[PDB]
């Protein structure tokens, strides 16, 4: 322990959340979760003070769903401090610079180091965000205004880590990453259905919310048949078919989320402890969706930055050609969903490649994650040996072999299945999209599975 | 170090939220 | 996304 | 010869699904209601937070 010791004085200077005196009941853990997400939601509606012009094209638009970010607000960075600092912690632990340990004083030191790097990432990303050209020109903005925006994003990033740690310490129902990602996705879907925002294009005033539009169209046009057709088949604004597609995808993903292989196990050390070890089809809950989205979104940012500066280069053009900003050629084009059914017909190769990439990457990410997160059959077999658990119909030596048959298939096929559901949601035009809806369903199921876990104990 | 509870975090979060509102409210008055 |  | 790895994967995936425990009607509505409640809590709290702040942002900003 050499790296954690030198930064130890700098770790304790940040606020920490008190460990609960006793376990909080699930009733009040939901309430603190609701309070935590309410604070995050309020912070993501309050714009930064120093913004001069939010008119330029947004540079990080593709991570906004997976970073729980909102451009130009206090939640501009979103959960980026949590994701990046946690990544540095895993990379440092994986490469043996630091040790996570098990001593309560060592775990607190590990938490303090993660919080310290979250501030470093928050400050580093705040400067990068300012210099990207958003909020206006930094030279015209001024040193004081640019510094003030960094201060606002620094305290906001401190709040996110404080809110994230609040959920982890035992007051909430999980992590800030899962809660804040799902909260924005659920907020977006409800907004597309109930927003009172109205837009006029000449024909009249039309509500942006699909359900509000249906009631407005029926009343204004006196139960017109065309009003129902417009409410369901609206291309300019969200329509009811996209909402029905959203509900259909929710139902289908929920059905496959409940798929599980139930291993009948007994304990050999302490006899009488019998139970079921479930191997879910979605073995990796939503990591393949996050890993795929992060890979494509990060690749999009790199492609646009290289296209703007080093335009004309063959390698830059191969990485992606951009024409709002959407890919039209290069590698980034084949990683984007088809625009419409006509787009599939005119370019059948891109639709096939996108489906193959979406299924292949999610299947590959899922099977790779189990070899990193510690859910590989060898690591699960070791946990069985540590707890003395064996499978009913199999010998004590044949625990890893049976796990080798189920877990690698569950990860690879589960990632492929969760990759296909995102395509189906995208191809059906579901409000929420493929990544967002699948993220929302899987995160909510993690909260439901906590409820049944606490209920089963009682 | 300092170990605050869940309620101080809610208060500090609302204090920062109010401070940013004060920045805009002051900004409106100092520019108009 | 996660870039240190 | 990528056909054999793909053929084995399909056979293993088909075998896996047959031995998985599918949600019943009772199990489906328990997760569907939980997801609907979870979606409603996050979706509608955020809906009103965003709706409240539109006049607030206009007045303050």
């Amino acid at each position: 322990i050499k790296f954690l010791e030198v930064i130890k004085p700098f770790c304790v200077i940040l606020p920490e959340i008190q460990k609960p005196e006793r376990k909080i009941q699930f009733k009040e853990k939901v309430l603190w979760t609701a309070i935590t997400l309410f604070i995050f939601l309020v912070c993501c509606q309050i714009p930064l003070f120093g913004i001069m012009s939010s008119d330029s094209a947004d540079p990080f638009y593709w991570m906004r769903v997976i970073l729980a970010s909102n451009r130009g607000t206090l939640m501009e960075l979103g959960i980026s401090p949590i994701v990046t600092s946690g990544l540095i912690m895993q990379l440092l632990a994986g490469a043996k610079i630091i040790e996570v340990g098990d001593t309560p004083k060592d775990r607190a030191l590990f938490n303090g180091a993660q919080k310290l790097f979250g501030m470093i990432i928050t400050i580093g990303q705040s400067i990068v965000y300012v210099m990207t050209g958003m909020y206006g020109d930094p030279s015209e903005m001024g040193a004081g205004i640019c510094l003030l925006i960094t201060i606002q994003l620094f305290v906001a990033g401190l709040i996110v880590l404080l809110l994230d740690e609040l959920l982890q310490k035992g007051y909430g129902l999980g992590s800030g990453i899962s809660l804040f990602i799902a909260t924005n996705i659920c907020e977006t879907i409800v907004w597309k259905a109930f927003s009172p925002t109205t837009v006029n294009t000449g024909r009249g005033m039309e509500f942006e919310g699909a359900i509000i539009a249906l009631f407005h169209l029926l009343a204004t046009r006196t139960d017109k048949v065309r009003a129902l057709r417009e409410a369901f088949y609206r291309q300019n604004l969200p329509n009811l078919m996209n909402l029905i597609a959203t509900i259909f995808v929710f139902a289908v993903v929920i059905y496959f989320q409940g798929f599980r292989y139930e291993l009948p196990i007994r304990s050999t050390k302490v006899r009488g402890q019998i139970g079921i070890y479930p191997i879910k089809l979605f073995y990796t809950s939503n990591i393949p969706i996050i890993l795929q989205s992060a890979l494509v979104s990060n690749l999009y940012v790199i492609s646009q930055m290289l296209s703007a500066r080093f335009s004309g280069n063959l390698l830059v053009s191969l990485l992606g050609t951009w024409s709002r900003a959407y890919p039209v050629g290069g590698l980034c084009y084949y990683l984007s969903p088809p625009e419409s059914f006509g787009s599939v017909l005119e370019d059948p190769v891109h639709a096939v490649v996108y489906i193959v990439f979406m299924l292949g990457s999610c299947a590959f990410f899922s099977k790779t994650w189990i070899e990193v997160s510690g859910s590989s059959p060898r690591d699960i077999a070791k946990q069985f040996k540590d707890q003395g658990m064996v499978i009913n119909g199999k010998r004590e030596t044949s625990i890893y072999r049976e796990l080798k048959k189920i877990i690698p298939t569950a990860a690879a096929f589960g990632g492929l299945c969760i990759g296909a559901l995102s395509v189906l949601a995208d191809f059906l035009g579901a409000i929420g999209s493929g990544t967002g809806i699948l993220l929302a369903v899987t995160i909510i199921y993690q909260y439901f599975e906590i409820f049944v876990k606490e209920q089963s104990e009682v | 170090g300092l170990k605050v509870g869940p309620v101080p975090v809610l208060v500090m979060s609302l204090l920062f939220i109010a401070s940013v509102f004060m920045l805009h409210i002051w900004g409106k008055y100092t520019r108009s | 996304y996660a870039i240190a | 010869q990528f056909v054999e790895p793909s053929r084995q994967f399909v056979k293993d995936s088909i075998r896996l699904v047959k031995r998985c425990t599918k949600p019943d009607r009772k199990e489906f509505q328990k997760i569907a209601m939980a997801t609907a409640i979870g979606f409603a809590i996050m979706g509608f709290i955020g809906f009103f937070v965003k709706l409240i702040h539109i006049p607030i942002n206009n007045i303050i900003v």
